[PDB]
């Protein structure tokens, strides 16, 4: 299963 | 030895059109999952038959995740193209690699985060899943950004937990698909050239895993830079195939030997060029 | 703009033999950005019905497409893959050696 | 974007004596962009006077930059250049040693 | 041998910000003018002493050549900028490098004419002076443009002409300075290190031109990759320094020479490791 | 004495 990134870049 | 991975790219297009988001899962290198944005309906897909075995809820909880996905790419490469400068309505890309690693024993090896802008190294999660290696001035600023808001924690925790425990589930799922390896097929081919001598080719073909190594032998010393090899490449059906080749005198080959070592193999091959 | 030039590599599925059916492999590799180009021809016509796999990378960023099609291979016909990128002043046509 | 790390090198105009005037001199070459932060340090401290050559560039497209300071050597003070660009995460400082 | 080059560079700078344009003129790869629209008053500047000898229409003239360039690479760069799919408002580079070389009989041995877009190959002139090489797609574009206007003819005639009959004044006018060469001052410094070794270093200063050969040799034998060496590197006065080192062991140094060739000697100097 | 471009790229 994918992981969801929080703080963008 | 066993992974995961998900290889993501959000590639933005030119003036108002909006960028274009892919995420790519792998299971030790074969792909099982994909979604693509361009898509009439856009959401994760099986690519492995064992994947099949997922409810409908996988899919849609999966699907969400890459609308979210897609929306962080979109602020992210806004934030890039500032540090590098600039304002909206450039061709750019922002790449993402992530996943973890596990032993025979099923142990965790290592976790597995880096980033691309442009095709070249942006950011990297050290493998203590702690601190950050930025590659250049503008990554940087996203290093502090991520330090101050503790960002590797996060990564760490689905690195170390998530990541393992469905790379678990998915190598019990796929058990007679992904223990599979198929045997090295070899031939050697004979093309005579110039100065009387003669390319003695030495074939492996319908092998997996991709992994495998040719040599050729005179008289039992091993050729070195003298030997011409191609890269491993898809024969498109699942398998692969590899050519090493050698320049030897015409009327002495049948000194040289080709060795072929292939995990899938009971044994390596040991072959000569066969004459009619 | 940062671009990185396609290596190309043209061959069949099978070893070749006249007459029996096989596919002709065209496999792009090595490129940045990841918008490509590719066509298959044979005896220097484009042929129509051509697969691409869809785009992928590898751990080193680069971008690569496995393109397909079904050939049945004669004496005297040619076969080739043609690629059109941004790294490239002009597009690349590599034909396929029965030997490689 | 596209980015040449830069390489430097930091040496004296004249081989060097202690107590005996002299010209330390940092030469930055291989970068790529032009825009670039030279410094140069005296036991860890910035020095006030540092003349910089004008923008230049070689036959292969990348910038240089000869940055240089008059200077009295020691046996106990220590010089260095301390350079920050764009393609560098952190400034890079480079120790003057006088066998090289 | 004797060659006149101007590098140009267009540097565009962040938002509203118009962008930076440096010209730099070379006589024998000594600088000798330079533009630089920063400048508070920009206007061509002499930068080799043998050209104050032109008068001040000389000045205003390739002056108004390079507010004319510095116009030309605006717009040539907003062109660029759309080749590669975008608008305004982004940091790049545009470079040129043209001139021509001569013979030590001043016969013009080729004209040379280059850009580079973001630092890299974006087209060339061929040494044909009629034909041009594009480094890429959006290179073509430029050379298809330059190939319908016939603009390799006009560079023809500046390269061929204008270029060599202003080298040779440059080069007579010039005299003096430009046939001056430093002869290099040689000595060797001894670096005892690990292992019973000790570093030899051959240090060349002082020497003009820049092209230079320094090599080690053991009792008349030129030692090859075991050899190190720096990049010739400015002293800053107008004069070069080299240094190559080998690695030899203690006690043995005597046995060790070497060799600097530079063509402001009289003949080739030798030298040796010399105690105290 | 320098060159000057026509036809821009």
């Amino acid at each position: 299963a994918s992981n969801e990134n929080i703080e963008t870049m | 030895p066993h992974s995961m991975r998900y290889f993501e790219t959000a590639v933005s297009r030119p003036g108002l059109e909006e960028p274009r988001y892919i995420s790519v899962g792998y299971v030790d290198n074969k792909e099982f999952v994909r979604f693509d944005s361009d898509a009439e309906n856009p959401r994760y897909e099986p690519r492995a038959p064992w994947m099949e075995q997922e409810g409908p809820e996988y899919w849609e909880r999966e699907t969400q995740k890459a609308k979210g996905q897609e929306q962080w790419f979109r602020v992210s490469l806004r934030n890039l193209l500032g540090y590098y400068n600039q304002s909206a309505g450039g061709s750019h890309t922002l790449q993402q690699m992530s996943g973890c690693d596990l032993g025979s024993d099923w142990r965790l090896l290592r976790g597995y985060l880096q980033f691309a802008y442009e095709g070249r190294d942006y950011i990297a999660l050290n493998e203590d899943l702690k601190t950050w290696t930025a590659a250049d001035m503008a990554a940087q600023i996203t290093r502090r950004k991520w330090e101050q808001s503790g960002a590797a924690e996060a990564y760490k925790a689905y690195l170390e937990g998530e990541c393992v425990e469905w790379l678990h589930r998915y190598l019990k799922n796929g058990n007679a698909t992904l223990l599979r390896t198929d045997s090295p097929k070899a031939h050697v081919t004979h093309h005579p050239r110039s100065k009387g001598e003669v390319t003695l080719r030495c074939w492996a073909l319908g092998f997996y895993p991709a992994d495998i190594t040719l040599t050729w032998q005179l008289n039992g010393e091993e050729l070195t830079q003298d030997m011409e090899l191609v890269e491993t490449r898809p024969a498109g059906d699942g398998t692969f195939q590899k050519w090493a080749s050698v320049v030897v005198p015409l009327g002495k080959e049948q000194n040289y030997t080709c060795r072929v070592y292939h995990e899938g193999l009971p044994e390596p091959l040991t072959l000569r060029w066969e004459p009619p | 703009m940062i671009q990185k030039t396609p290596q190309i590599q043209v061959y069949s599925r099978h070893p070749p033999e006249n007459g029996k059916p096989n596919i002709l492999n065209c496999y792009v590799t090595q490129f940045h950005p990841p918008h490509i180009e590719i066509q298959m021809l044979k005896n220097g016509k484009k042929i129509p019905k051509v697969e691409m796999s869809d785009m992928s990378f590898s751990k080193d960023w680069s971008f690569y497409i496995l393109a397909h099609t079904e050939f049945t291979p004669t004496e005297t016909d040619t076969y080739a893959c043609r690629v059109k990128h941004a790294s490239m002043a002009e597009p690349k046509t590599v034909y396929w050696d029965r030997d490689m």
